[PDB]
């Protein structure tokens, strides 16, 4: 998280930390329903050798864990619930080369206890428009290659899909309909390494509920000018998420 | 460059 | 004689009936005792739908008249992440309960109203869900802590 402020304890009860059994964090996630964690697809598989992606390239459920109700990055409190992993399902049309449909679902081995510090995030019932303020949270890298002690967050606007697809035209990197971009044109506030799968949420001012718009995916470095952080469009593959999870708002 | 936002980042 | 020995005139039990309804009863008369809607035949501490008794050749009945016990639905099925409230805890015929989900972290799928009435067949019935129980789904996006500066 580039140029962010520390989130207050209990304001992001849906964020999940995908970490090794060692404890070192490597990705983020979001609690959906009662036992599902949505995250980036590239978080749940190793680098391709046979450059094609196979099921054996995936990360074994007995090789990493998910922590809920977590506030610190390396410290612990009584709210942390360490949960194993049962199943991992990446998007069927996910492309590791173009990061297309960079989204996946993690079926928890043990369901967490829903309390004021652990509760799911809602699903988007419709598309999102330009200029919508969203909150992106994570424990990833900061400026000058640093890491925080608590959860970090930024509030950035959603960039127009046309201007973002044209923003990556110099780098010959396509931006598909399953990707959504955020961040200011001057740079600065952006996600970075370790924030993948992290939540990009906003508030339904009518229902008074926060819901997930996207998950951190990729981008050109972290916080560069004339560049926007790219996130997986949750509304695009919401039916695939609902078809696999079954949970609903 | 264009890198994944994970740890480690899948840079390119 | 033509009829035989006359058995003593039967008195139908409360919340019940006797068939055939005769003015008097004589030898070889067989009758089925049943109960009204919402009750079951109780004889020797056993629930039945009907109970048959015959008039014997000596003028005595085969058995004493049974009673009618109210159909009891007993305790409703425990709802995961839910609680049970009452309005009548009778748990017998016509009595009703109310299913609620453990708020605020869980919410009921708005397919039923939560009210379950004990049917005549001894089953807790919802007007929409029937004998099926409601489902408690997690509530999302409602944090219990505000943001400051």
């Amino acid at each position: 998280i580039f140029n962010g402020r520390p989130a207050q304890k209990g304001t992001t009860p849906w964020i999940a930390m995908l970490s090794h059994l060692n404890g070192q964090p490597f990705c983020g996630g979001s609690l959906l329903g009662s036992s599902w964690i949505v995250t980036a697809a590239h978080c749940l598989h190793q680098s391709l050798d046979d450059p094609t992606l196979r099921d054996s390239d995936l990360l074994s459920p007995s090789d990493f864990k998910i922590i809920l109700g977590k506030h610190w990055r390396l410290r612990s409190d009584e709210n942390e619930q360490h949960l194993g992993v049962k199943h991992t399902t990446l998007h069927p049309q996910y492309d590791p080369n173009t990061f297309e449909n960079d989204v996946a679902l993690v079926e928890l081995l043990e369901s967490p206890v829903l309390n004021a510090f652990v509760m799911p995030i809602c699903l988007p019932e419709g598309p999102q428009q330009e200029g919508a303020m969203v909150i992106v949270s994570g424990w990833g890298k900061q400026f000058l290659q640093r890491f925080p002690e608590t959860l970090m967050e930024i509030e950035i606007p959603i960039v127009d899909h046309s201007t973002c697809q044209k923003a990556y035209a110099p780098l010959k990197k396509k931006v598909t309909r399953d990707m959504i971009c955020a961040g200011e044109k001057e740079g600065g506030k952006d996600a970075c390494a370790g924030d993948s799968g992290g939540p990009m949420v906003t508030l339904n001012r009518e229902r008074g509920q926060w819901y997930l718009v996207g998950t951190v995916s990729w981008g050109d470095d972290c916080g560069k000018k004339d560049r926007y952080g790219v996130y997986s469009y949750i509304h695009h593959n919401k039916d695939w998420i609902q078809r696999v999870t079954g949970v609903r708002n | 460059g264009i890198c994944s936002r994970s740890l480690p980042p899948i840079c390119i | 004689s033509m009829t035989g020995n006359e058995c003593p005139e039967l008195q139908p039990p409360v919340h019940g009936k006797i068939e055939p309804s005769q003015a008097k009863y004589f030898f070889k008369d067989q009758v089925l005792v049943s109960c009204d809607t919402g009750y079951k035949v109780l004889k020797d501490n056993v629930e039945m739908d009907t109970f048959q008794i015959e008039c014997l050749k000596d003028g005595t009945w085969s058995n004493k008249i049974p009673t009618c016990k109210i159909v009891d639905c007993r305790a409703p099925g425990e709802l995961e992440h839910g609680l049970i409230t009452f309005s009548t805890n009778l748990t017998t015929y016509k009595s009703e309960i109310k299913y609620s989900c453990q708020e605020p972290y869980y919410k009921m799928l708005n397919n039923n109203t939560g009210i379950y009435t004990c049917s005549a067949q001894g089953v807790w019935m919802n007007k929409v869900l029937g004998r099926s129980l409601p489902t408690c789904l997690p509530v999302c996006g409602l944090p219990k802590f505000s943001r400051k500066l």
